[PDB]
């Protein structure tokens, strides 16, 4: 999920947008 | 300390401003 990909791992600004509705 | 890991309340703050009216849940 979101915590695993952006906090534990790394997520770019564009990947973060993929979590939006 | 500059780094690429985004966590906790800062993660939510970033998600809140990029998703805007769309929401994320």
């Amino acid at each position: 999920g979101i915590v695993e990909q952006c906090c534990a791992s790394v997520c770019s600004l564009y990947q973060l947008e993929n979590y939006c509705n | 300390f500059v780094n690429q890991h985004l966590c906790g309340s800062h993660l939510v703050e970033a998600l809140y401003l990029v998703c805007g009216e769309r929401g994320f849940f």
